[PDB]
């Protein structure tokens, strides 16, 4: 509950790098 | 920002969501029914937050909300056994 | 989100039970693989 | 649960020990004093403590006990089988 | 399961857990 920011945010940056891991070239 | 989300990316969402609250290397864990009730869970609450968030960045701190929820309902229950 | 906070807790629930499960057939594995070990080195 | 009452620890212990020789009958060339030994009579003595509480009376534990046994045995024989 | 003799070792089985009480 204190560090629950702290780990939301870890968990927001991991879904966000769902992005950039969806490519081909 | 609907326009810039893919059913792709959706789908890669809940899966991350998953692996996210139940991690298992194990593929005769993903047969069984828990864990199916797991993954259906986890699509509802990515409708869930699809169709209430009014951003990209809304939408994630929801579903990451919603991760964070499960997790320490686990971690709690785990202590408690 | 009406009854799903309860679904949380029973999903949460299978979820612990399935981990247990899975601990334990691992556990049964070791032991197994033990008891064979034991019966090769008694054997030469 | 009411069976419980006519059910004693020394009936459970053997009942353990028999599990035991049943999975891995031995002698004793030492075997007891392992650490692969000791971990299968813990084993034992978990499955034991499951049926215990699982069952709703004497038969049904017994009954379960020996599922499980069948269980186990099968199981090392097939991985005996397979490190042949 | 798929096991004809299953029955009866289970059977044999029970009978040998329920000599542990006359063997006390």
């Amino acid at each position: 509950d204190p560090e629950k920011e702290k780990r939301i945010k870890e968990l927001e940056l991991l879904l966000m790098s769902t992005e950039n891991e969806l490519k081909g070239q | 920002w609907h326009e810039h989300v893919t059913q792709d990316l959706r789908s890669h969402l809940v899966h991350k969501l998953v692996q996210a609250i139940f991690p298992t290397p194990d593929p005769a864990a993903l047969k069984d029914r828990r864990m199916e009730n797991l993954v259906a869970y986890a699509k509802k609450v990515e409708g869930d937050m699809y169709e209430s968030a009014n951003s990209r960045d809304e939408y994630y701190h929801l579903l990451a909300e919603k991760i964070y929820k499960i997790q320490k309902e686990l971690e709690e229950k785990r202590r408690s056994r | 989100s009406a009854p799903e906070d309860l679904l949380v807790e029973e999903l949460v629930d299978g979820l612990l039970s399935l981990e247990e499960e899975l601990k334990d057939k691992e556990e049964e594995k070791a032991v197994l693989d033990g008891l064979l070990s034991l019966e090769e080195e008694s054997r030469g």
